[PDB]
C-alpha cells in the first residue's frame, strides 16, 4: 500500500518506464550520436515523469470540480491563439474537452439522453474543433475523437451512431456524384493516396517505405548504431521516427513497440473500468483510445496509408509537448485508479 | 450498476476496433516489409536505394513547316557529394589540374556549397567538352567522389532567333520553389533543374513538361543505377506544333539586324501566328547553361535591353493602326468607342500563348502588338473573333490536334457591310496614289520615332495578316519596303 499512498499505479508506471527508455534508445539512434539532443531529450522524460507524478495526487473530485474552469480558459486561449493571425495550446484542448465532457456527462442520466445531452456534448465540441483546425487539421482530429471517445463509452445511443453512419454514408456518393468537380476530387484522391504523386507530399513516404522495407524484415535487418540509411528522409527523428525504428530494428522492434502501446492502453482501460464515479470511467477510457489514435495515425502515416498529417508518435519522439500532454493524461488516469473511495 | 456495465461493453467495442485497425497497420507491415523483400536487395551496405527523380524529355517544339526549333541535347556537368569527400581543396585542386577548374568556379561552387540544400548534389562545372569528359574518365578513379554526368540542357539550335518567342528555361531559385509550393508542383518539378521563365516555355509551360518519372533506383557509390526495380515512364512533354514558318522568322530578322524592333504575322484563316519577332533576342544558351551574376547583370542593363519581348512587354502606341476599328465602330455605331474596343481586344489580354504578356491601358494607349494583331484578325474576318494563338496543334493519342478556337460573342453582325468598307479603305491605301503605302506595293503581282505598319497581301481571301513595329526607327530602310519583301517572302 505505498504505491497509493504515493497514488501511481506500479504497471502503468513500468510499462511506461519500458517505452521511455526504448524511445531513449531509438533517438540515440535517430539522433545521429547527437549529445545535445539525447541530454535535452532525457531532460524532457524527467520533466515528463515530474509532471506525472504530479498530476497523479490532485484527487479525481478536484478534477471534476475544475474541468469547467480549465475548458473555459482553454476555449479562451484557443480563440487567441487563432487571433493575432504563444506556445501551441492544443495539448491544453486534448487533455481539457475530455475532462469537461466527461463532467458533463457525470451531471446526468446514466446514459445520455438523446439530442437532449449528446446534443450539448457535441456543441461543447465543436468550438473546440473550429479553435483546433481553423491554423491545422491534424491535432483536431485528435481533439475530437479523444472525446468522442468519452461519448462513445458513456452509452451514446447506437440509433443515434447508426443514424449518423448511414446519413454520412448516403452524403458521401452524393459528394462523389454532384459535388466531383474535377479538381476538387483530384485533390480529394492526391490527399487520400499519400504514395501517389511520388517526389512531392508522397516524396518522404515512399522514402519510408524503403527504409521499412530495407532492413524491416522480421531478421531484425541491421541493429542500432545508427547503421542505416535514414538521412533521406529528413526529421527523422520527431515524425518519421518510426521510419528509424522500422529500418533500424526489423518488423522485431516494431511488433514490441506496438505490444508495449496495447499493453498500456489495456491497463488504462482495465483501471478505467473499475472508476467508481462515471467522470473517471470515462475520462480513463477517453484517454487511453486518444493514446491509440495517437499510435495508428502515425504508424499508418509512415507505413504510407493515411493522409499527409502531423501526429508525433506517443512518447517516442523529439518534441517536449506531445510528451508532457501524454503523461499528464497518464497522471490523470493513476489518480482516478488510485484515489478510489 | 446499469453504468458499469454500459461502460465495459462501449470499451469492449472499443477495444476490438483498435484490435481491427493494429491489425490493419501489421498487415501494411507485413505486405510492405516482408513479402515485399526486395525492397533492400542490396548486397552492399554503401549502396543506397533512393528514389531519383526522372526528368521528362521536354516536348520540343516544331513550327509549321514541321522542323525542330528548341532542341534538347546533353550537356556534361563535373557532379560530387559533398559528404562524401575526403579533402574538399585537395579535390579542387585535382579538378583544377584535369579539368582546368577556373577560381570563379571553385567560387560559384563555394557559394552554392551553402546555397543547395544540404544532402545532395552539388555543380561545380558547366558546359564540359568532350576532352575533359575523357580526361576525367581515365583519371576518375582518382577522386573520392566525384562523377560526370550528362543532363538535357534545351538547346536553341536557332538561338538568337527564337529566344523572345519560343523562350528560354532557367535555374529554378527559391523562388519558383515557393511557387510551385503553392500550387503544389513540386512533385512534377523535382527532376527538372532549367524551368521557362519566358516564352512558349512558359505559357505552356505545363503542357511542353509534362508529368515528371521517377524511380526507385539501388545505386552503388558513384551514384550508378545498377538495380532499377520501380520506375514510372516519364510522360514525355507533348510536342507543341506554333504557328510558325521558321524560314520566314530567320528572314526578318535577318533584314532586321540592327534596327530594335518586333513583327507578328499572322494567318486570319486558322489564327495562327506565322511570325512572332523581337529584335535583341538576347542568345538564349547563357540562361540554360548557369548565366553568371556578370552576364546577366551586363543583360539587365543594357540599353538595347534584350530581355523585353516587345511582342508582349512593348506596350506602345498603335497611332494610325486603329484607322480601321474606329471606323467599323463609327459604322456600326451611326466613350462608347471605348467599349467598342475593349470587344475588339485592346485594353485586355489577347489570350496569346506567352504568359508573360502586358495588358496595356484603355484610355477612358498602350497596345502590345498582338494586340493589333488580334484586332487585324477580327477586321479580316467581319467580326468573327479568334485568338491570335500561337500553338498549331500539340502530341495526343493521335499525335496532331488543331487548336481549337473558344468563340465568343462576335463584334456586330456577320452580314453587314461595314466591315467590308474598312477592308476596301485600306485596299485603296495600300493601292493608290493617293494612298501612303502605294509606293511599297505597287508592283505585287498580287494585290496588297517607332514606325508601325500593318496590312493583309491577299484581299481576295486573306491568308497572311501581319502587324509589326519599327522600334525608335530601327537602321534599316522604311518599314514599308521591309513589310513588302516580307510579304514577297510569305509566297514568292
Amino acid at each position: 500500500t505505498f504505491w497509493d499512498k504515493v497514488h501511481l499505479d506500479p504497471t502503468m508506471l513500468l510499462i511506461l518506464l519500458a517505452l521511455l527508455v526504448y524511445s531513449a534508445l531509438v533517438i540515440w539512434s535517430a539522433s545521429g550520436q547527437d549529445i545535445g539532443m539525447m541530454e535535452r531529450k532525457i531532460g524532457q522524460i524527467a520533466m515528463g515523469l515530474v509532471i506525472m507524478v504530479v498530476m497523479a495526487q490532485i484527487p479525481p473530485r478536484v478534477y471534476e470540480g475544475w474541468a469547467p474552469y480549465l475548458y473555459i480558459i482553454c476555449i479562451i486561449l484557443l480563440v487567441a491563439v487563432d487571433a493575432f493571425g504563444r506556445f501551441q495550446p492544443s495539448e491544453i484542448a486534448k487533455i481539457a474537452v475530455p475532462l469537461m465532457v466527461a463532467r458533463f456527462i457525470n451531471r446526468d442520466v446514466c446514459p445520455p439522453s438523446l439530442k437532449n445531452t449528446g446534443i450539448a456534448l457535441v456543441l461543447i465540441f465543436m468550438p473546440t474543433l473550429l479553435v483546433a483546425a481553423q491554423p491545422d487539421l491534424g491535432t483536431s482530429i485528435l481533439v475530437a475523437l479523444s472525446g468522442l471517445f468519452v461519448l462513445f463509452l458513456s452509452g451514446l445511443s447506437w440509433r443515434l451512431i447508426g443514424v449518423a453512419v448511414v446519413l454520412v454514408a448516403a452524403f458521401i456518393p452524393i459528394l462523389w456524384f454532384f459535388l466531383m468537380h474535377d479538381y476538387q476530387r483530384q485533390r480529394v484522391m492526391m490527399l487520400l493516396d499519400p504514395e501517389s504523386d511520388p517526389l512531392g507530399a508522397g516524396y518522404h513516404i515512399i522514402q519510408s517505405k524503403i527504409a521499412i522495407g530495407s532492413g524491416g524484415l522480421r531478421g531484425k535487418g541491421w541493429l542500432h548504431g545508427t547503421q542505416s540509411q535514414l538521412e533521406f528522409l529528413p526529421e527523422r527523428h520527431t515524425d518519421f521516427i518510426f521510419a528509424v525504428l522500422a529500418e533500424e530494428l526489423g518488423l522485431v522492434g516494431i511488433l514490441i513497440l506496438l505490444a508495449l502501446y496495447i499493453l498500456l492502453i489495456m491497463r488504462g482501460l482495465w483501471i478505467a473500468a473499475r472508476a467508481q464515479t462515471t467522470f473517471g470511467r470515462v475520462m480513463a477510457g477517453g484517454l487511453m483510445l486518444i493514446l491509440f489514435v495517437y499510435v495508428f495515425v502515425n504508424i499508418g502515416m509512415v507505413s504510407g496509408i493515411l493522409p499527409v498529417v502531423g501526429v508525433p508518435l506517443p512518447l517516442v519522439s523529439y518534441g517536449g509537448s506531445a510528451l508532457i500532454v501524454l503523461m499528464a493524461g497518464f497522471g490523470i488516469v493513476m489518480s482516478i485508479h488510485t484515489h478510489r473511495k | 450498476t446499469a453504468e458499469s456495465a454500459l461502460f465495459v461493453r462501449r470499451a469492449l467495442v472499443a477495444f476490438l476496433g483498435i484490435l481491427l485497425l493494429t491489425g490493419v497497420l501489421i498487415a501494411n507491415l507485413y505486405n510492405l516489409q516482408i513479402v515485399r523483400f526486395t525492397d533492400y536487395q542490396t548486397r552492399s551496405n554503401e549502396n543506397r536505394i533512393k528514389l531519383v527523380p526522372i526528368a521528362p524529355s521536354r516536348g520540343i517544339i516544331y513550327d509549321r513547316n514541321g522542323i525542330p526549333l528548341a532542341l534538347n541535347r546533353t550537356i556534361y556537368q563535373i557532379e560530387m557529394m559533398p559528404e562524401k569527400v575526403d579533402n574538399v581543396q585537395q579535390t579542387l585542386d585535382a579538378l583544377r589540374s584535369v579539368v582546368d577548374l577556373t577560381d570563379d568556379d571553385i567560387a560559384a561552387f563555394r557559394k552554392e556549397r551553402a546555397r543547395s540544400h544540404r544532402f545532395t548534389s552539388i555543380p561545380v562545372k558547366t558546359n564540359l567538352t568532350e576532352v575533359q569528359v575523357a580526361r576525367f574518365a581515365v583519371n576518375q578513379y582518382r577522386f573520392p567522389g566525384v562523377e560526370v554526368k550528362g543532363y538535357k540542357r534545351r538547346y536553341y539550335p536557332y538561338g538568337s532567333a527564337l529566344t523572345h518567342v519560343i523562350g528560354y528555361v532557367s535555374k529554378i531559385n527559391d523562388k519558383d520553389v515557393e511557387r510551385l509550393n503553392n500550387d503544389g508542383k513540386l512533385a512534377n518539378y523535382a527532376a527538372t533543374h532549367d524551368i521557362g521563365k519566358l516564352g512558349i516555355e512558359r505559357y505552356y509551360e505545363d503542357v511542353l513538361h509534362g508529368q515528371t518519372g521517377y524511380e526507385e533506383v539501388e545505386v552503388n557509390n558513384r551514384g550508378r543505377v545498377i538495380r532499377q526495380l520501380k520506375e514510372v515512364p516519364p510522360q514525355a512533354g507533348h510536342d507543341i506544333y506554333l504557328t510558325l514558318d521558321l524560314k520566314l522568322q530567320q528572314y526578318i530578322e535577318t533584314l532586321l539586324a540592327g534596327s530594335r524592333a518586333a513583327v507578328v504575322v499572322t494567318d486570319p484563316r486558322t489564327g495562327g501566328v506565322l511570325a512572332l519577332v523581337s529584335t535583341p533576342s538576347y542568345d538564349p544558351n547563357l540562361f540554360v547553361d548557369g548565366i553568371s551574376s556578370k552576364d546577366y547583370s551586363a543583360l539587365l542593363n543594357d540599353p538595347n535591353t534584350p530581355l523585353v519581348n516587345r511582342a508582349t512587354q512593348g506596350v506602345y502606341p498603335p497611332a494610325s493602326t486603329v484607322k480601321p476599328y474606329v471606323a467599323v465602330s463609327a459604322l456600326s455605331a451611326g466613350d462608347r468607342l471605348s467599349e467598342w474596343m475593349g470587344k475588339f481586344g485592346y485594353g485586355h489580354y489577347t489570350g496569346i500563348d506567352l504568359a508573360e504578356e502586358r495588358s496595356g491601358n484603355m484610355p477612358t494607349w498602350t497596345a502590345t502588338p498582338i494586340q493589333m494583331s488580334k484586332a487585324l484578325m477580327i477586321l479580316i474576318n467581319d467580326g468573327i473573333v479568334k485568338v491570335p494563338h500561337l500553338l498549331m496543334s500539340t502530341a495526343e493519342d493521335g499525335k496532331q490536334v488543331p487548336w481549337v478556337q473558344p468563340h465568343e460573342p462576335p463584334v456586330g453582325d456577320i452580314h453587314s457591310g461595314y466591315w467590308e468598307l474598312a477592308k476596301d479603305g485600306m485596299y485603296g491605301v495600300a493601292n493608290r496614289p493617293n494612298g501612303t503605302a502605294h509606293k511599297y506595293f505597287a508592283s505585287a503581282p498580287y494585290k496588297i520615332d517607332h514606325k508601325l505598319m500593318t496590312a493583309f497581301a491577299p484581299y481576295n481571301n486573306p491568308q497572311v495578316a501581319v502587324a509589326m513595329i519599327l522600334e525608335n526607327g530601327g537602321a534599316g530602310p522604311a518599314v514599308g519596303t521591309l513589310m513588302r519583301q516580307i510579304l514577297d517572302h510569305i509566297m514568292l
